[PDB]
């Protein structure tokens, strides 16, 4: 499984795959670098990542879509091009076994991000072709970008050290605007600093290794990292970290196009937004955090690796299909091993069905409850269905079928109040609370008590000789 | 020249284009709205703001207390 | 293409390669139920399988014969390649010729009526019958369109309803059938069981694919199936005689097997039990038991039946679209801002509605209005409701609907001790199940909404865009 | 002369009595409120309106998009 040490080699490999187009012409950046993410995302199938060779005003090139498909996906993996949904699903499955992969420190001379150093007066317009994503975006922003920050309480743990996606907002030529959302682990950091007015040290990554970007989005542990969760994706491959210029305890990877290392500026809140997000409307704007950019390492020529997002289906929820689902299985299953599989694709998991053989009467609801106490699952998730352990989750068909044959909305759908809820799904009333919903389409099992039969039918006899036989006779 | 967002006469220039004479770039610095010189930007009714507005925000992540 | 018999469209199946026969000889247990399971399990195109030999008897059968899509268009006449929305969308179009009176003929002129049976009966001789599924009750006959008149207006040929109904065979001259409640021969045999009277009726096998597919469609009682299969023929009337035994009693003209004979009334005997439609057996009941008076087939009879289960059989084909689109109808009589239907699961027990919300909370009456309607009152338990611009039958749409517009505070709606269906396993008061309204609609005023909930305009050169890399990959 | 239930002075003459000198009509014309100059009206505390209350008012029916 071909691995890649930057998203140069990965952009290579795309384009030997017929998954990689050149726009060779100069584009001004405003309404067509966006226009191009929603076109290549609305091709429906095998949609390749588009690299735009010129730019109206900038020096460099960006490319965008490079995770929007099944294809990219699987060649992310170092897979067919062409291996399918549920393949993927089961290699991932099996490459997070081997979990602690210690990364790879390198020198400062061997790093590529270290070739290009600005630290006199900054200005990410020099560097990075800033554009426009959706209209009424309150400004240019930085969509797919891995942001590395540490915890201020312990800086040498290791697995403390965390790293994830996080919207940008460019505000000046050298500060930006980072939403630091409540759930995720940069939150937890930000608390600590900002009770003590300090600020705290980031580090925002541009162009990597798509298995960074992909652990980035990932919503693992606070105590695990994810650099050593690439190495396993990578399948026991480590990859190559280097220390931050300004910051030790931070470690970016090696293969960077562009790093900002800089810090949030502590208790202080500006004009954040709008901006068109994953669930196909526009999130208003709030007071979020400001950060200060203090220095710039970049590779010659760097690429600007951005996504265009917005009615669902773009880049970012390919992205978001499966890092979401893998580790909600895994978690799930860690207590729970009667647990089958976890479908968590839609909407940035929150709608979730979860596939699992019912130990005793009403277990399904306590795996609900587990989906509902995880790091993700807790403040995304707003409707659970489970389903038996014949049902693909996978398949919305069956899962249709197990809501109308094993679903007593008497007994089987419960729905709890005042629960953790995600401020961007735009149905919650209470802005970042939503009321739960859980869904038993499973089978009952005892204590539940059973008055009517519900057990499927055995095929007949010759049904698997008589699909031969079938097939056979077509053949005419 | 005023802001599209806001209508705030507080605004500058916040870059030029790297090459050239492309186009420059502006800063609301009221509420940090920023435009290229070459889109002219129309912000719906729904999405300006005034001083009002921008005063119950709602802000993400809360600030902690001190100690 | 309009068809008068079953044969012809067996031909037309035949000619575009969706037809097989077995021209082997085959023991009718375990084989016509396998070859059953198996033709539904091919996934696509499948084709009805035709038996030439019967260990036992003398005649065929033929199975699977509305069980795919491509069967399905070549019902309608169309191409057997054409899409699930044209089809829904061209039987939208016929729907509206709805009055097409049927043409009556002489008897001489209906090959029902070739052969006639009057002494000592036996299906038997005729109807190579076979067990279905293992632990079935007995030998079913499950792809059947009943005809009944209403004894209080014998005459109101409205009144004359055909559908489909299972018939149990318990002796050579007597069966069983499901008289469910909330089907129109229900309401027909309570009238004539309330004066002891017995029901007149006719069994009829082996139809027009379109006869069998309005038998199956849930139309308003005062509306005869026979005028509709006119309309559906895109206004072709259909080929109709008269009963030898009943008068207000009339049969299509191109039926392989016709059972005159009359339910008894005031009895139900064991019947059961069966595998239906939600993939599993449903459990023996008392259930009305019909005499055989009379017997008039053609000669060769073919005999069309099927094999229902695990869901998305040959019966769940048959019932994707002639459950969605009356449906449909009745809904858009009274409420114009509907958009689409979809009831093609389990036979409608879930239903997804694509509407425009008139006002606040529309969508809840729109709900309310499947729940008051022949079909859905008892049948529809999980009723969905999406906006207008939602493709009520994309699964991949309707997910993203439930996860961004529903609120559970308010958005769904449970509502206890509402008519139900008894062959829903689910239902803990057999027969009576708790109703589930979810509004996953955008809310409109006057309905507060404090968020911004308004879909993103796709950037300015999209549709340029989309051309632009298509071109590229041509490369 | 003000408006009783706003208190604007953009208030006008609507209609004279069409028999004689009977009475006059005036309406606000910031709220629509009229009135006759026979029946002097005590507007109650309850149904008093200001800029601020016309501004979030709630209309019926709603206004329709454009297309
Ligand atoms: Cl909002
Ligand atoms: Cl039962
Ligand atoms: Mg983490
Ligand atoms: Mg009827
Ligand atoms: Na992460
Ligand atoms: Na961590
Ligand atoms: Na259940
Ligand atoms: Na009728
Ligand atoms: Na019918
Ligand atoms: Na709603
Ligand atoms: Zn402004
Ligand atoms: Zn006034």
């Amino acid at each position: 499984a071909k691995v890649y040490k930057d998203l140069r080699e990965f952009l290579e490999v795309l384009e030997q795959e017929g998954q990689l187009i050149r726009v060779k012409e100069e584009v001004n950046p405003e309404p067509d670098i966006a226009a191009a993410g929603r076109a290549a995302a609305n091709l429906g199938k095998n949609q390749p990542a588009v690299f735009f060779e010129k730019i109206k005003g900038y020096k460099y090139s960006v490319v965008t879509n490079v995770h929007g498909s099944w294809q990219n996906h699987a060649l992310m993996l170092g897979l067919d091009k062409n291996t399918s949904t549920k393949d993927q699903f089961y290699e991932l499955n099996r490459r997070w076994d081997k979990f602690p992969v210690p990364p790879n420190v390198v020198k400062r001379e061997a790093a590529p991000c270290k070739e290009n150093v600005i630290d006199k007066d900054i200005n990410l317009f020099e560097i990075l072709p800033l554009y426009r994503i959706n209209e009424q975006d309150g400004g240019f922003y930085i969509s797919k970008a891995s942001v590395v920050t540490a915890d201020p309480e312990y800086p040498d743990d290791f697995n403390k050290l965390n790293v994830g996606t996080y919207r940008i907002q460019v505000k000046d030529r050298d500060r930006v605007g980072i939403q630091a959302l409540a759930m995720h682990d940069i939150a937890v950091q930000l608390e600590k600093a900002e009770a003590e007015n300090k600020p705290l040290p980031i580090a925002i990554t541009i162009g990597n290794n798509p298995l960074v970007t992909f652990m980035a989005s990932t919503p693992v542990g606070y105590n695990q990292n994810e650099y050593e969760f690439v190495g396993a994706l990578q399948d026991g491959v480590p990859m190559d970290i280097v220390k931050s210029d300004l910051y030790d305890h931070l470690y970016v990877p090696a293969g960077s196009e562009v790093v900002l290392e800089g810090h949030i500026i502590p208790r202080v809140r500006t004009v954040e937004g709008p901006f068109g997000e994953f669930p196909g409307s526009y999130s208003g704007a709030r007071l979020q955090c400001e950060v200060k950019i203090d220095r710039i390492t970049h590779r010659t020529n760097p690429i600007f690796e951005n996504l265009y997002l917005g009615i669902p289906w773009t880049e970012i929820d390919y992205l978001m299909a499966l890092n979401t689902s893998v580790p909600l299985y895994k978690q799930l299953k860690e207590t729970m091993p009667e647990v089958v599989a976890v479908n968590a694709m839609y909407t940035h998991g929150i709608g979730v069905i979860i596939s699992t053989k019912v130990r005793y009467g009403g277990y399904a609801k306590g795996v609900a409850f587990r989906l509902l106490s995880t790091p993700h699952g807790m403040p995304y998730s707003k409707i659970v269905i489970v389903v038996d352990e014949f049902v693909d989750p996978f398949n919305l068909e069956q899962v249709m079928w197990a809501l109308t044959t094993r679903v007593h909305p008497g007994k089987d759908v419960s729905i709890i109040e005042n629960c953790p809820g995600m401020p961007l799904d735009p149905s919650t009333n209470p802005p970042g609370m939503h009321t739960k919903m859980i869904i038993d389409a499973t089978t009952p099992v005892p204590p539940e008590p059973n008055p009517r039969e519900t057990q499927l039918l055995d095929p007949p006899d010759g049904t698997e000789e008589w699909e031969e036989k079938l097939k056979e006779l077509l053949k005419n | 020249m005023k802001c599209h967002r806001c209508g705030s006469d507080n605004v500058r220039k916040m870059v030029d284009s790297p090459v050239g004479d492309a186009w420059e770039v502006y800063v609301c610095e009221k509420c940090c709205y920023s435009w290229r010189s070459t889109e002219n930007p129309v912000v719906m009714e729904k999405f300006k703001l005034d001083d009002n507005k921008i005063a119950n925000m709602g802000v993400i992540p809360p600030i902690p207390p001190l100690k």
